[PDB]
């Protein structure tokens, strides 16, 4: 036995899964606390009453005590760069991306240079000096994500403003180190101026055992179910692609889990999509029609009690895709429509009854010819009661007169109308009258 | 010969026609 | 390239986050109701009168729909729809035939982008186009069989902007008065109270001209028939109260978010509350005693924010809608409760739902009256949907 | 019906519904997990919801008074900003763990390009 | 025989149950496995 | 006329290979290029001198358990890169382009699995489809258009096997299991409007779909040349070539030997054979044969791995000649040969998975 | 027999020549491809493709299978790794088929001309199975037995050499060729052989066309043979695809007086107004030798058994000759013409037949005679009785049947059929035709309907849609049962028409051939029509073919007579709305329903 089956069985739902919870954790679909089995969470309550022409007040008092304090020039001096040539320093302020920026803009300006020693030693000094006002403004509050500091002979950075526009530094003198394009440093001062277990089965083929750690934990998404009524319920709803039963192993709780059968997941989406070539499937780009289609799945839920013990949707419209019928081939909405492709005259039966009259040796052409064209004629309309036929020869010339004249075939017509007469179909009254209304 | 029978779909039919009026 | 392929993955991954959440719908909701149309539409908007049989255990309603068709004919519609009206009623609810179908369809020349009944006749009903300019229609005076030929009277078009436009509100207090906001950076206000000589032609009796860049939203007052606000890409919301004799400088004009604003919408109960939404991902409010203090700030949502509506019958429930493919819905008396642990890791105290249905981007919503706890969605993939929130998450 | 039996629908052998997710996929899926996981370790430290973050001083600050202040940038180069620490604190956060509902909503989706997307991806219409 | 013959195309002719850690077995079974523990769950 | 086995490779799936497939359309100078088709898997090679062989490309299927059947190399007139199409018994047509490593179109429609593919010598894109539901499907696989579908109340009865080109590309032959062989035209008038229509044809210019031709009658038919399947036939010139399980090769020509090929009537009913190959041990079916492009020799594998070399000069087919190249490695079967566009090297298949090269020296 | 021998003989001979001339055709073909080849060559020579290059394994995957192939020789194994492949959706199984709106007449078919194969494993224990299908054909394939071949020229020689020194000949012949297989086909050859000479394309007796320059003159039976010989009159169709061609011809009788005979001057030329032809046409109830051609002699004699008594029509039609001058032609043509009949018919009696309870009292008797046993229905054919009545031994009359308009029974036979008279919907139980299941022919209901609106397409009878034919939109798509099935697009009512079951018809022997390779696949089409006759749908027919089967169906099927034809229509037992699935039973033995069909779709409810 191929053990690697077993593996490769259950490896293929396990990753999905583990893929949804670290974004499930990160893009929620619902909150849990607001489910009906899960009522432990959401300790608060709804009773409250909180008119509003008072909370501005309870805020407007609140701003004031919210204003402890606010800052009110800069200046920093160079110490000698060590190693184990000028400077160049930038302030680059950062702004909030827009609609039409891909990327938060950066401006990067500088506020001025000077002339640092090439590689420097301590106790060898007997000195630049750097000043900055106020570049920032209070307009900016609205434009200006954050401003920061760029320094270069060879490159490093440093932020002044944090998200609060808390100022980030003290005054002092600072040794730090730099990268290019320990090591390389400089230094500077600044002055401002019961236990459960898990089976796996394979089909009785094979199994696997294991106890779960950490319990009444999903063991896949790692939700806290309190209860195991509620873990149930979550794994038997979330994670359907398994099938579990609830054993009730005396050590307090045995689950043996087994892949479920048909778990019919498909493309909920357009149905014509999955057949769209490559390239143009999934386009998203444009306006598509589409066949309308109505379904119900609540209308009453009962709210029952919970219940240990129980543990041990109609549609309306086309659901379906649909194909043409000789070519197998899918049929869009609007091809549908009252083309009912079917008829009473295909063409292979009008080639077949021809090349099968043409079999015969003893008749002439005089005769293939008419009853030929009396036979297409007959097919195209399908006339089934005697009555008819007296109108039928009548229409007959009508559509072939001008075949027959070409063809010079006439004395045949005539014969034919004889033969007819003579099977009680037509009456004297009207054999001469097909002759007037050729000419 | 014959003697084998295949499975043929069959629907069977039967009808009177009427009680003279009295 | 990558792109290609991430979107690949991903339209699998919402198909099965899709799928799970069609599962564990049943104990979420009290009711859900779906419908597929064949073209998709840009509006919502449900109508002020219902009607309810006797004998029967649910009541009727309308609703009105735009049509965005890609080449075909273009039609604004209106529709019916049998919601349940019993507590013991639950064919799935009522009778077996169908429960949505459509009643009122009228040509149009173009798509829809936006459109609106007037208050004080129900009848009534705006709509911008494609063009430059306004359309108003009245259901009443056409058949709802469609025209065969195509366009057909306009029924007193206006005039008076020169791009494309999304603005468009009615004054509650006064009949007649209407403003919209377009690309032309202006906000124009009609007034068809009184009209003798229609012609299908009427320029805008007023122009302002505050914002530069292009205005995104405007909405009369919901107390008084002479207040309003402007809001455009500028960042800026403005105040406008008319019969001062500006249209270049308003009553008030500040910066709202770091980004530019989208939808705006007042309280109806309280007089001064302002609510606000951008795309910065977040939601503001104001009130008209004092400006220069944002109240509060809900953070959320993960894209732009292109709606916000009060909730009628409740004074105290917002709502707010973007392309996150999400919906969500807040309650102000609880901001800043303390909670658990495990209720924080879940989420903030002051959300109170989170819609999980549409999988793509929400193209409107809208509450209703005669009803209390149900809103009606729509988005691009012609899906729409209308459902009601359990009743155990209040009270 | 108004009040029917539970959901109750089965046979021999209905035709297999055609599963979705294809093979060309799952590989991506599993090449992603593996790299993002070399580079978090959740699995032997986060316990499957915490990300790991390794500190490394930057710059060396002195107060005035008898303070010296260091910066500290984590190695992820995650959403996270540089915090300044005591040096009495060093040692003690050379490495932190943090759940992941925590960390900064912006600049979390750096993580992974599925983490989330606007599927048109370019806009034509407003 | 050769006339009632067919025509044939081819020719003629795990003691341990130790933890859940086996999930954290079962995916990355290569590219270095984590946890240097798992291979105990062979 | 002298060939030595210089290599031979052998895969690890050890399950039966059906094709081969050289590059015919390399311009001068390039370096040759085939492929062959296994169980789930298709492979690429380039053919390097002193006998070595490298291995370029490989694909695999693992959505569903199929066995890839034929192959067919052709050409992109838009920016003229190589292109392969590939089939199995899955009844799917799959399109793969090995500039971007990627398949570009799939085709559905047929009910069984397909046996052979085929295009057109003059147009790239047309393609023509051979499956076991009685039915040979024409495609365009630029527009995506289905052309013409052959069968019907006079096609055949019961799995065709095999189809052939002439040298213009202006008629077929098709043969099956049913031990009749067809003809089929494609000059007539009708036809040629229904490509130029298949041509040009836009889904949003029209809420119609496209009108396929179906054709039901053969030109020409007969059932008299064997008693017993025909799996493979071979234009040459106007000529005819056929085999069967009866251990030997036949070549005819329909009618009389005064009769023009073109002048044939619709009801002939007399066949005129001229010549028969003689070979040993071909007692199972689906057993292809192969030719040089300039036409003067054949190539046939055998049963028990031996194998069967003609010339197609004026040798006369009594004694033309007798060539039989062996190796005493495998005995298993050969099921298909080819040539690359010139004589050089030519390349056979085992049965166990395993490939075989021989390399021709005057 | 040393037929071999000889054929071997002047084979050397005929190997001899046709060895040389071969060879002139290989020189002539060898030549042709040297041109062909070379074009297209040059072709090739206008092009640049771009060449292939080596795999490079993508970082996208880090963790992925390889390849790696061993080679034979002195050769080291490179490794590869494996590209997967983007997934595309299958449809279910299906076969060949043409569209059909009618049944189709099928002959029998004695010879097996194929052999099935199966999977090539199921056979390697059951064998036998394929010497029970020879046994059921009794040994007939096509191909086996040929010992050779015959191209009929061999043969021809041999047996103009193989002089007496016929019967044994041909005998060993057949035996030697399927293809002869008889001797009747030596014997035509000796035929040709010995005379070698041909009449002409008309038959034996020259029949040329009147249209033609060859006319002659001939009597009017031969004129009308081939159309009298051809003709079939219940479709009104030349060699009905349906129907077999053994039938009576038109010599029937007729009103021999059907015209107003009102004398009047016919013109200058006319044949009254003179005292010579005037009590001429009388008495048989100088003249000028006019160009009667022959086919204007053949059509003075065809139309003269149209009228016998018209010169004026006839001579508006036969434009070659005059009124008068027809006239005096018959005087000395049809002066020696021979008598006609001049037979007719009264039928007084309408009294009596008012009643018609005894056409019931008739009905009972032909019921009460099997009646236990009346499940054996027979197919109908047209009862002749020339002299006779229509008693016991009317051929309708044993067959149990009613006898159509088209039989040859008298006008006022008791074994014919009154029609229906309904008023409102000829639909319900009340209804004559609807008991005694038929559809009321248009020529006969004339309340209903039936016979009204024949060419408009609405009327008030519900039991004449199956000769108009409205069948209601059905879609293909695959089902949830097993394969494809059918679906409605609109709603429909119960009880009503949804469409008809077309297909081949074919004896129940041949059948139950066709069921032994149907079985083996547990598939088959085959739906039982009457006592004689089986429908098949494998080949030929429409969409309802497809319908599955269900235990609780939604529809059933139908068994009807129209015309004296069987039909199978199918209808809908409750309402139906849109989209949903179609089903019927099948009707099987239980054992047989179990063993194919063992899907219900649905559980137990309770």
């Amino acid at each position: 036995a191929d053990h690697e089956l077993f593996l490769q069985a259950f490896e293929k739902p396990t990753q999905i899964y583990r893929f949804l919870r670290t974004r499930n954790l990160i893009a929620p679909i619902f909150l849990h606390r607001t489910l009906t089995y899960m009522s432990h969470r959401n300790s608060r309550t709804n009773i409250k009453r909180k008119t509003f022409k008072v909370d501005d007040m309870l805020s407007k008092v609140e701003k004031m005590k919210g204003e402890q304090e606010s800052h009110s020039h800069l200046q920093l001096t160079f110490t000698g760069f060590f190693h184990k040539v000028t400077l160049e320093v930038l302030l680059v302020k950062v702004c909030h991306k827009k609609r039409k920026d891909v990327s938060c803009p950066i401006r990067q300006v500088p506020t001025g240079k000077k002339q640092v020693p090439l590689n420097p030693d301590l106790n060898q000094t007997k000195p630049s000096l750097a000043v900055s006002s106020n570049e920032f403004e209070p307009s900016n509050s609205h434009m200006v994500k954050s401003y920061s500091l760029l320094f270069r002979v060879f490159v490093a950075q440093m932020t002044v403003f944090d998200k609060n526009r808390r100022l980030q530094l003290l005054d002092g003198e600072y040794e730090v180190a730099m990268q290019e394009m320990q090591g390389p440093t400089l230094q500077f001062t600044l002055r401002w101026t019961l236990r459960i277990f898990y089976q796996f089965l394979y089909n009785n083929n094979t199994r696997q055992q294991t106890e779960a750690r950490d319990d009444l934990h999903c063991p896949w998404c790692t939700l806290n179910c309190r209860k195991l009524y509620s873990l149930l319920k979550h794994l038997k709803l979330c994670h359907s692609r398994f099938i579990f039963n609830y054993v009730y192993h005396p050590k307090g709780a045995r689950i043996d889990v087994s892949i479920n059968e048909c778990y019919d997941g498909s493309y909920a989406g357009n149905p014509q999509d999955i057949h769209r070539q490559p390239g143009f499937a999934f386009s998203r780009n444009g306006p598509v029609k589409r066949t309308p289609i109505t379904h119900i799945l609540v209308c009453r839920p009962k709210r029952t009690k919970a219940s240990m013990s129980e543990f041990l949707t109609y549609s309306s419209g086309h659901n379906r895709l649909y194909f043409h019928s000789d070519t197998c081939l899918p049929l869009r909405p609007q091809e549908m429509e009252v083309d009912s492709e079917d008829e009473k005259d295909p063409e292979w039966l009008r080639e077949k009854t021809i090349t099968q009259i043409e079999e015969f040796s003893d008749v002439n052409e005089g005769e293939k010819e008419v009853m030929k064209l009396w036979n297409l004629h007959v097919m195209k309309h399908g006339f089934i009661a005697d009555n008819q036929m007296n109108h039928a020869c009548m229409l007959f010339v009508e559509n072939y007169g001008q075949k027959i004249i070409k063809k010079n075939l006439c004395r045949n017509f005539m014969l034919h109308l004889v033969s007819m007469h003579d099977f009680n179909l037509i009456s004297i009254m009207s054999i001469d009258k097909a002759v007037t209304k050729l000419r | 010969q014959l003697a084998t029978k295949a499975a043929r779909k069959s629907a069977p039919a039967t009808g009177g026609v009427k009680k003279p009026h009295r | 390239k990558e792109a290609a392929f991430d979107d690949a993955v991903e339209e699998r991954v919402i198909n099965e986050e899709y799928k799970i959440w069609k599962k564990n719908t049943p104990f979420l909701y009290d009711l859900v109701m779906t419908h597929a149309l064949e073209w998709p539409s840009l509006t919502a908007q449900w109508l002020p009168d219902v009607t309810r049989p006797e004998g029967k255990d649910f009541s009727i309603h309308r609703l009105v729909l735009g049509t965005h068709t890609s080449d075909e004919q273009n039609h604004l519609v209106i529709a019916s729809v049998q919601l349940p009206n019993d507590d013991a009623q639950f064919g799935g609810f009522g009778s077996v035939s169908g429960k949505i179908e459509i009643e009122i369809k009228i040509n149009h020349e173009g798509e829809v982008n936006r459109a609106r009944y007037m208050p004080q006749n129900p009848c009534i009903i705006a709509t911008k186009t494609p063009s430059s300019d306004v359309l108003v229609f009245d259901y009443t005076k056409h058949p709802s069989k469609p025209d065969p030929s195509g366009e057909c009277n306009p029924d007193l078009r206006l005039r008076g902007h020169q791009k494309e436009g999304y603005g468009l509100s009615w004054n509650p207090n006064l009949s007649g008065h209407l403003l919209s906001a377009s690309d032309d950076h202006t906000i124009c206000l009609w007034d068809i109270s009184a009209v003798p000589k229609e012609g299908k032609v009427v320029d805008a009796k007023t122009i302002f001209t505050g914002h530069t860049a292009v205005v995104e939203d405007v909405s009369w007052h919901l107390l008084h028939e002479s207040l309003f606000g402007s809001v455009a890409d500028d960042q800026k919301l403005m105040i406008w109260d008319t019969r001062s004799n500006n249209t270049s400088k308003p009553s008030h004009s500040v910066d709202a978010h770091t980004a530019e604003v989208n939808c705006l919408s007042f309280n109806p109960y309280s007089e001064f509350i302002l609510a606000t939404g951008s795309a910065d991902k977040t939601v503001a409010l104001w009130d008209l005693r004092n400006l220069k203090l944002k109240l509060h700030s809900f953070e959320s949502h993960k894209d732009e924010i292109f709606q916000v509506q009060w909730s009628p019958h409740n004074e105290t429930i917002l709502a707010s809608s973007g392309t996150d493919r999400r919906l969500n819905v807040w309650d102000l008396s609880k901001i800043g409760e303390e909670q658990s642990p495990e209720d924080a890791e879940d989420g903030p105290p002051e959300l109170l739902f989170i819609h999980g249905g549409h999988t793509a981007k929400i193209s409107d919503f809208s509450w209703n009256p005669n009803e209390p706890w149900v809103i009606c969605s729509v988005s691009e993939d012609n899906i729409m949907q209308v459902w009601q929130m359990a009743e155990n998450i209040y009270n | 019906n108004k009040r029917r039996k539970l959901k109750n629908k089965r046979r021999r052998s209905l035709p297999r519904p055609h599963d979705f997710f294809d093979a060309q996929t799952l590989d991506a899926i599993r090449h992603r997990a593996i790299c993002f996981n070399l580079s978090a370790h959740i699995e032997s430290l986060g316990k499957g919801h915490s990300v790991v973050f390794h500190s490394t001083v930057i710059a060396k600050r002195k107060e005035d008074s008898g303070k010296i202040k260091l910066l500290l940038h984590w190695m992820p180069e995650d959403i996270l900003p540089d915090v300044w620490v005591n040096e009495s604190e060093r040692h003690q956060l050379k490495t932190k763990v943090v759940h992941l509902s925590k960390l900064p909503k912006d600049t979390a989706l750096l993580l992974d390009p599925n983490i989330y997307r606007t599927m048109p991806q370019k806009r034509l219409k407003r | 025989r050769p006339r009632l013959q067919a025509q044939r195309k081819f020719a003629q002719s795990p003691p341990p149950a130790t933890q859940i850690s086996d999930l954290s077995k079962r995916k990355p079974k290569t590219e270095d496995f984590l946890t240097f523990l798992c291979l105990r769950g062979s | 006329y002298s060939f030595k086995c210089v290599n031979s490779l052998k895969e690890d799936h050890n399950q039966p290979l059906f094709g081969v497939q050289f590059n015919w359309h390399s311009k001068e100078g390039d370096p040759l290029v085939f492929a062959t088709v296994g169980s789930n898997r298709v492979t690429l090679y380039e053919c390097h001198s002193q006998g070595e062989i490298r291995l370029l490309q490989s694909y695999v299927d693992a959505d569903a358990d199929e066995n890839f059947y034929t192959c067919a190399w052709t050409y992109d007139s838009n920016t003229s890169h190589p292109l392969l199409a590939v089939a199995g018994s899955r009844g799917i047509i799959r399109i793969i382009n090995p500039i971007t490593m990627q398949c570009i179109k799939h085709y559905v429609g047929h009910g069984n699995a397909i046996n052979e593919l085929k295009f057109h010598p003059r147009d790239p894109n047309l393609l023509l489809s051979v499956s076991k539901d009685h039915a040979l499907r024409l495609w365009n696989i630029q527009t995506d258009t289905l052309v013409a579908i052959f069968g019907g109340v006079e096609g055949h009865r019961d799995e065709v096997l095999s189809a052939d080109y002439d040298l213009l590309g202006e008629k077929i032959m098709s043969c099956g299991m049913d031990h009749s062989l067809k003809l089929w035209r494609i000059n007539s008038k009708r036809m040629m409007n229904a490509i130029k229509e298949s041509y040009d044809y836009n889904p949003n210019k029209t809420n119609r779909p496209f009108i396929s031709q179906k054709i039901h009658f053969p030109d020409f038919s007969t059932r008299d040349i064997h008693r017993n399947y025909v799996d493979c036939v071979r234009w040459l010139g106007d000529l005819i070539l056929s085999k069967s399980c009866e251990n030997a090769i036949v070549c005819w020509k329909p009618g009389k030997m005064e009769d023009d090929i073109d002048k044939i009537k619709p009801s002939e009913s007399n066949v005129t054979i001229l010549g028969r190959f003689d070979y040993s041990q071909c007692d199972i079916w689906y057993m292809r044969f192969s030719m040089d492009f300039w036409q003067k020799m054949l190539a046939l594998g055998n049963q028990v791995g031996k194998l069967y070399v003609w010339d197609l000069e004026v040798e006369d087919p009594h004694k033309a000649k007798c060539t039989t190249l062996t190796h005493h490695k495998c005995g298993a079967a050969i099921r298909q040969t080819s040539f690359s566009r010139d004589s050089s090297i030519l390349i056979a298949v085992c049965d166990d998975a395993s490939i075989w090269r021989w390399d021709r020296l005057r | 027999k040393r037929v071999k021998s000889e054929y071997m003989r002047l084979r050397q001979l005929k190997r001899f020549r046709r060895a040389d001339e071969v060879k002139s055709m290989f020189s002539s073909n060898r030549q042709k491809i040297l041109e062909r080849t070379e074009i297209l060559n040059q072709e090739w020579k206008q092009r640049r493709i771009q060449p292939v290059h080596i795999l490079t394994s993508v970082s996208s995957l880090r963790g992925t299978r390889e390849c790696s192939v061993t080679s034979d020789l002195d050769f080291p194994t490179q490794v590869i790794p494996l590209k997967t492949l983007n997934a595309v959706a299958s449809v279910p199984i299906m076969y060949s088929w043409s569209p059909l709106q009618q049944n189709f007449m099928v002959e029998d078919e004695t010879v097996l001309h194929n052999i099935p194969y199966m999977g090539d494993e199921v056979l390697d224990q059951d064998g036998t199975f394929i010497e029970e299908l020879i046994k059921n054909y009794d040994g007939k394939v096509h191909g086996d037995r040929e010992c050779g071949f015959i191209n009929d020229e061999i043969f021809v020689e041999l047996v103009n050499a193989l002089g007496q020194y016929s019967d044994k000949i041909f005998e060993a012949i057949s035996s030697m060729f399927p293809d002869k297989g008889t001797a009747e086909e030596l014997k035509e050859k000796y035929k040709e052989l010995t005379e070698q000479q041909l009449p002409g394309a008309l038959p034996p007796e020259c029949t040329p066309n009147i249209d033609g320059p060859n006319a002659k003159s001939v009597q009017r039976e031969q004129s009308l043979h081939s159309f009298h010989t051809l003709f079939c009159r219940r479709c009104f169709k030349y060699d009905c695809f349906l129907h077999p061609f053994h039938a009576t011809p038109n010599t029937y009788k007729r009103k021999n007086t059907e015209t107003a005979l009102d004398n009047k001057p016919c013109g200058p030329q006319c044949y009254q107004h003179l005292e010579g032809a005037k009590e001429f046409a009388a008495a048989l109830t100088p003249p000028e030798n006019v160009e009667w051609s022959g086919a204007e002699a053949s059509m003075f004699r065809v139309l003269i058994g149209t009228y016998y008594d018209n010169f004026c029509a006839i001579a508006r039609l036969i434009g070659t000759k005059t009124c008068r001058q027809v006239y005096e032609f018959r005087v000395k043509e049809s002066s020696i013409i021979a008598p006609a009949p001049a037979e007719d018919v009264d039928t007084p009696p309408r009294k009596k037949k008012r009643k018609h309870r005894l056409w019931a009292a008739h009905c009972r008797k032909i019921q009460l005679k099997k009646d236990g046993s009346s499940n054996h229905v027979y197919n109908y054919q047209p009862c002749d009785h020339p002299r006779q009545p229509c008693d016991s031994s009317c051929p309708c009359v044993i067959a149990q049947n009613f006898c159509e308009k088209f039989c040859q029974c008298s006008s006022e036979c008791q074994n014919r059929f009154p029609g229906c008279r309904c008023k409102a919907q000829c639909n319900t139980k009340q209804c004559p035709c609807y008991l005694a299941v038929r559809e009321c022919d248009p020529d006969l209901c004339l309340t209903c309907g039936a016979a009204d609106h024949w060419d408009s397409k609405n009327v008030s009878c519900k039991n004449c849609s199956i000769q108009r034919g409205s069948k209601k939109h059905l879609l293909l798509a695959p089902s949830d049962v097993a394969g494809w099935g059918i679906f409605i697009k609109d709603p429909v009512q119960k009880n009503e028409f949804i469409s008809e079951y077309c297909g081949e018809i074919i004896s129940q022997d041949e059948a139950d051939r066709r069921g032994k390779v149907y079985d083996k696949y547990m598939c088959s089409f085959l739906f039982n029509l009457n006592n004689d006759f089986v429908v098949d749908a494998t080949r030929k027919g429409n969409k309802i073919r497809f319908a599955n089967h269900s235990v609780n169906p939604n529809c059933y099927a139908k068994v009807m007579m129209v015309n004296g034809d069987h039909r199978i229509g199918i209808f809908a037992k409750r309402a139906i709305q849109t989209g949903e699935e179609l089903f019927f039973d099948y009707r099987y033995s239980q054992a047989d329903a179990l063993k194919y069909v063992g899907i219900e779709r649905e559980m137990e409810i309770p």
